[PDB]
């Protein structure tokens, strides 16, 4: 398990549907990326909503 | 500094999801998510380490009252309560009188919130367990309190009562 992959167990336990980013990841916007993930890409933010697939909302890429 | 508390947590939640949805907020170090041994079940909280203090503030920041999981608002602070709605008071009945007219079925754990809709007088009443919020329902609901008629039942949160609060017995018997 990774930051940036949600599995779809965990997904359905938070009423998430797919082609949505986390409920967290609006909060990101304002307050900033994580202070231990210098280098974490959400897709729609700073990775291109393309990458926004399947498990699949970020990636740590430097 | 480096701890979170976490609660609100349904007891199906397992510590391996636990883990998948904090590591996404930052990297976490352990995770201590107590199980009562007598039901064999978890307890509605857990303490998530991270690696410093500047990692846990960001997540205090970051996942408080954000995340829903098995619909229920999950809640993070450093270092699961009956609460009722009372409708139609009369003008006399103060905080005070509220507090000693829901005593006698139980603990409170805070003062009342007195609040107008509409002209109509209200208030919620704050119970420790839910067993005891039940008496004062059965009691006090459709009764003249004060020569004005009220009526008593839970909080909307979409109700204050379901069956996921055996966090309220978990807390009652672990004493909060």
């Amino acid at each position: 398990s990774r930051p940036g992959r949600i599995s779809q167990e965990l997904r359905a336990i938070m009423n998430l549907p797919e082609g949505q980013l986390p409920p967290w990841c609006m909060k990101m916007k304002d307050i900033g990326l994580p202070t231990g993930y210098p280098d974490l890409k959400i897709a729609g933010l700073n990775w291109d909503i393309t990458n926004l697939k399947g498990d699949v909302y970020g990636k740590i890429i430097p | 500094g480096n701890t979170v508390y976490v609660g609100n947590i349904d007891p199906r939640i397992t510590k391996e999801q636990l883990y998948e949805l904090f590591i996404q907020i930052n990297p976490v170090l352990r995770i201590k998510y107590p199980k009562d041994k007598v039901l064999q079940a978890y307890q509605g909280y857990a303490f998530i380490e991270f690696y410093n203090q500047g990692d846990a503030q960001y997540a205090i920041k970051i996942m408080n009252n954000t995340v829903r999981l098995y619909d229920r608002l999950i809640k993070v602070r450093q270092v699961p309560i009956a609460k009722l709605f009372i409708k139609n008071l009369a003008d006399s009945i103060d905080s005070d009188q509220l507090v000693k007219i829901f005593n006698k079925f139980g603990k409170l754990i805070r003062e009342p919130e007195i609040f107008y809709l509409s002209k109509l007088k209200c208030a919620y009443v704050y119970f420790e367990d839910f067993e005891k919020a039940d008496l004062a329902i059965k009691s006090l609901n459709n009764q003249l309190v004060a020569n004005n008629r009220i009526t008593v039942d839970y909080a909307f949160k979409n109700g204050k009562g379901n069956a996921k609060y055996g966090d309220d017995v978990d807390r009652l018997l672990n004493k909060e």
